[PDB]
RNA sequence: UCCUCCUAAAGAGUAACGGAGGAGCACGAAGGUUGGCUAAUCCUGGUCGGACAUCAGGAGGUUAGUGCAAUGGCAUAAGCC
RNA sequence: CGCGGGGUGGAGCAGCCUGGUAGCUCGUCGGGCUCAUAACCCGAAGGUCGUCGGUUCAAAUCCGGCCCCCGCAACCA
RNA sequence: GGGUGAUUAGCUCAGCUGGGAGAGCACCUCCCUACAAGGAGGGGGUCGGCGGUUCGAUCCCGUCAUCACCCACCA
RNA sequence: CGUCGUAGUCCGGAUUGGAGUCUGCAACUCGACUCCAUGAAGUCGGAAUCGCUAGUAAUCGUGGAUCAGAAUGCCACGGUG
């Protein structure tokens, strides 16, 4: 019971998220990645734990 | 004493016995004791053979043997209906096989080695040859 | 837990003899986790991740039986 | 500014860095002051222009450290060289006086946890 | 450089058919100055150690960092990646700048000068060559009165002997053994 | 000895080269000279070379080391290979980081011979 | 239930409620890549200096290392900067 | 996708729903008193409220979050 | 023979994200008068040993000692 | 009269040190004196607790016996009050 799982969304904009696990016990900081998708064919970083 | 090193690994299994051996001319003296037959020795047989060479002798030789246990004995105490796990280690043998020598002496005469090797036959399930330097 | 529970063995070992192959692909001896004696020739690579034998021809398998160590590379030849 | 100390005087009287520099006691580092035309009126712990100077002269006219006992390099041999009671009682850890000891022990030289 | 070329020049190159060598190429040279600071296991307030270390770094053309262990496993009980001292150490032109004012003079603060042993081993002429404390340097904000400070000085040459390393020494205001 | 040390940076990039065959140009250099060989996909035979050593190139340079000693190899080697139908190669570095010396060497050949 | 080494026979499969021990999760990093770097441990002198860690020298081990255990590979590093 | 409350000097618990103003009761310590210790008595010491923002002239006090800690209940593979 | 656990200051015992160990008694010096009760000032242990695992072991792992318990086997 | 405005201080004296001066059968050990060098602890004190009468208490001065030399012990005498 020790890790979150978030839902990251394109800097592009998206109505679905990509899904993940982060710290929530010893480390504050933000969890951000480069992922690729269809609708905007540009390859883009996926932020904020909506 | 008498045991190597303790290993997460003790409950060695029984192998199978068989012929030839390498090391059957004399190393650490002139006269010698040699198997010719196969079978077993425990660490308390061993150390008895070696007394009654001893006390045949005392300051006269001082004796080598070439054997120390390589392998622990799994044992219980009564028979069981079959069954759970494999026993604990209750005692250490070595093998032996025809061609091995297995003691030697130099300090003392010929008839007294015969002697010192005669009064230990009786301690051992095989009936020993005795070995010379024999050099031309 | 903790217990012994001894788990099971799983294949390897060879999968046939001679100069195989002629289909598609050459599948060597199917030994699992293995880099360090049987290999694939630079001429002729294959193998996955899990470094099981195979090399990348339709052709026959030839054997290069030299190499450092004791490398002998699958191999391949036109016939 | 450096003439004989080590240390800086920053709210205690000008007698610091001019008292204890191994050479001059409370009396004689006084005497300095008067003699390089420095008074005691309203605590001053930071100079005048250019007073350092007529400080100066009147403390590098007294000896120190090195020149203050300048032969212990010799005085040495009859202490730690030959056979000596004087120094064998100091390397362990007592004095030569004629110490009260049943009074004066203390920490620096054996606990007293 | 103000002086540097000397010590490759004619130093020990006269003196070395008393090993009877024949190509300058068998004759020693520096390679290095280590330097090593006096921790004082110093932890909780650590600022004093800082500006020891800004002091070690007014000595040395190095920016100061700090050095680790080689075990992770120790007789002293050590913890990983343990911080043990910081170097700081001098080669080429630093090593050469840094002998204008190091190595040279010690006497502007004395109270004996006689006393100290002045020894070193190492069967390959590597060498500890350190006279002991310090005169101090004119700068700014150096009134702070810190206690409890340590240099050592080392050595690093190309020699092949104990004796090697004693011969070239003699190149630097080192006081040798009676 | 920077020998031993430079077969550790070359072994992975030539059992690699062995993967992708073909012939290799073989760029070696030492602090006075620099050199280049167009070596088979067997490495039992070379095909063509070019160095610093030669009399002519030799004595048209201030130093054999030089970059522009680099690039004068470049220049040969791309010459020589072109001259054999040599493209569509990539670039064996014996061991030794690309940038300086290495990289003049292969910008001398862009335009006379061999490109990458 | 799954998994590393073994029983298991110069293919597999496999005994028994057999020998030694792991997984049910963790690090967006130990993922991708360019280039660089080279690892147990021991002895001696010099010191801050409380055996030995350190500074340097001498000897010797790819038996060091890898998110986890095992086993093998591996400095060509897939090991760490 | 569902649930009520607390965190106030060293504890315990008020104060919060009155925005501007820190309290009760123990403990801790200095004196006073005696044939021991203590108890009692008179004083003292410790306080922008777990904590980060927002609303406002103004937040312990009004709202949103994060952590420590304890009840309750509908859908929940 | 076989097995589960306990052993921490002179005493009784807490003490596992293992990391350099602690209170209450007791005792010394004392207060009170010559003591007892107890107030004040003060010290700390191969954590029963051995030998390993570990960054670190009182604690984990294998054993010996000291102490208590479980068992001579279902009909 | 001059001065600090409360600072571990111009406070404070133990210790680590120097060089002279005197006595004596002899002062390293187990003395005094002088002029100088280093200068810690101490910020009015556990549980608590001592004393008191009128030239007295308080406080600051003076002398002397024990001696060759040598007390903060011993015994005594004024001012101010």
């Amino acid at each position: 019971g020790i890790r979150e799982k978030i839902k990251l969304v394109s800097s592009a904009g998206t109505g679905h998220f990509y899904t993940t696990t982060k710290n929530k016990r010893t480390k504050p900081e933000k969890l951000e990645l480069k992922k690729f998708d269809p609708v905007v064919r540009q390859h883009v970083i996926y932020k904020e734990a909506k | 004493m008498l045991q190597p090193k303790r290993t997460k690994f003790r409950k060695m299994h029984k192998g199978r016995n068989r012929g030839l051996a390498q090391g059957t001319d004399v190393s650490f003296g002139s006269f010698g004791l040699k198997a010719v037959g196969r079978g077993r020795l425990t660490a308390r047989q061993i150390e008895a053979a070696r007394r009654a060479m001893t006390r045949a002798v005392k300051r006269q030789g001082k004796i080598w043997i070439r054997v120390f246990p390589d392998k622990p004995i799994t044992e219980k105490p009564l028979a069981v209906r079959m069954g759970k796990g494999k026993g604990n280690v209750e005692y250490w043998v070595a093998l032996i096989q025809p061609g091995k020598v297995l003691y030697e002496m130099d300090g003392v005469p010929e008839e007294l080695a015969r002697e010192a090797f005669k009064l230990a036959a009786a301690k051992l399930p095989i009936k020993t040859t005795f070995v010379t330097k024999t050099v031309m | 837990g903790g217990s012994t529970r001894n788990g099971r063995d799983s294949e390897a070992k060879r999968l046939g003899v001679k100069r195989f192959g002629g289909e598609s692909v050459l599948a060597g001896s199917i030994i699992v986790r293995q880099r360090g004696t049987k290999f694939h020739a630079g001429a002729n690579v294959g193998c996955g991740r899990d470094h099981t034998l195979f090399a990348k021809a339709d052709g026959k398998v030839k054997f290069e039986v030299k190499g450092p160590k004791n490398r002998k590379f699958i191999s391949i030849e036109a016939e | 500014a450096r003439i004989a100390g080590i240390n800086i005087p920053d709210h205690k009287h000008a007698v610091i860095a001019l008292t204890s520099i191994y050479g001059v006691g409370k009396t004689r580092s006084k005497a300095i002051l008067a003699a390089a035309g420095i008074a005691e009126d309203v605590k001053i712990s930071e100079l005048s222009e250019g007073q350092i100077d007529t400080l100066r002269d009147e403390v590098a006219k007294f000896v120190v450290e090195g020149d203050l006992r300048r032969e212990i390099s010799m005085s040495i041999k009859r202490l730690m060289d030959l056979g000596c009671y004087r120094g064998l009682r100091h390397r362990r850890g007592l004095p030569v006086r004629g110490q009260r000891t049943k009074t004066n022990a203390r920490t620096r030289k054996g606990p007293r946890k | 450089a103000k002086l540097h070329d000397y010590y490759k020049d004619e130093v020990v190159k006269k003196l070395m058919t008393e090993f009877n060598y024949n190509s300058v190429m068998q004759v020693p040279r520096v390679e290095k100055i280590t330097l090593n600071m006096g921790v004082g296991e110093a932890i909780a307030d650590k600022k004093l150690l800082d500006n020891a270390a800004a002091d070690l770094a007014a000595i040395s053309g190095q920016k100061p960092l700090i050095t680790k262990a080689r075990k992770s496993v120790a007789g002293f009980k050590i913890r990983q990646g343990y911080p043990i001292g910081c170097k700081v150490t001098l080669r080429g032109e630093r090593m050469w700048e840094f002998f204008e004012r190091l190595i040279t003079i010690a006497v502007p603060r004395i109270r004996d000068f006689r006393g100290l042993s002045a020894k070193s081993f190492d069967g390959r002429g590597n060498y500890s060559m350190g006279v002991r404390e310090q005169i101090i340097f004119p700068e700014i904000d150096y009134d702070k009165v810190d206690r409890v400070r340590g240099l050592d000085i080392t050595i690093t040459t190309t020699a092949k002997s104990d004796e090697e390393g004693r011969a070239l020494l003699a190149a630097f205001d080192f006081p040798f053994r009676k | 000895d920077k020998k031993s040390a430079r077969i550790r940076r070359a072994t992975r990039a030539r059992r690699k080269l062995q993967e992708l065959g073909a012939t290799r140009l073989v760029v070696h250099r030492t602090p006075r000279h620099i050199y280049a060989q167009v070596i088979a996909p067997n490495g039992s035979e070379v095909l063509v070379a070019a160095s610093t050593v030669e009399k002519a190139i030799a004595e048209q340079l201030k130093y054999t080391g030089n970059k522009d000693a680099a690039a004068a190899v470049g220049k040969a080697v791309a010459e020589r290979a072109l001259e054999k139908g040599i493209k569509d190669v990539s670039f064996d570095r014996s061991g030794f980081q690309y940038h300086g010396r290495v990289q003049a060497l292969a910008d001398a050949a862009r335009e006379a011979g061999l490109q990458f």
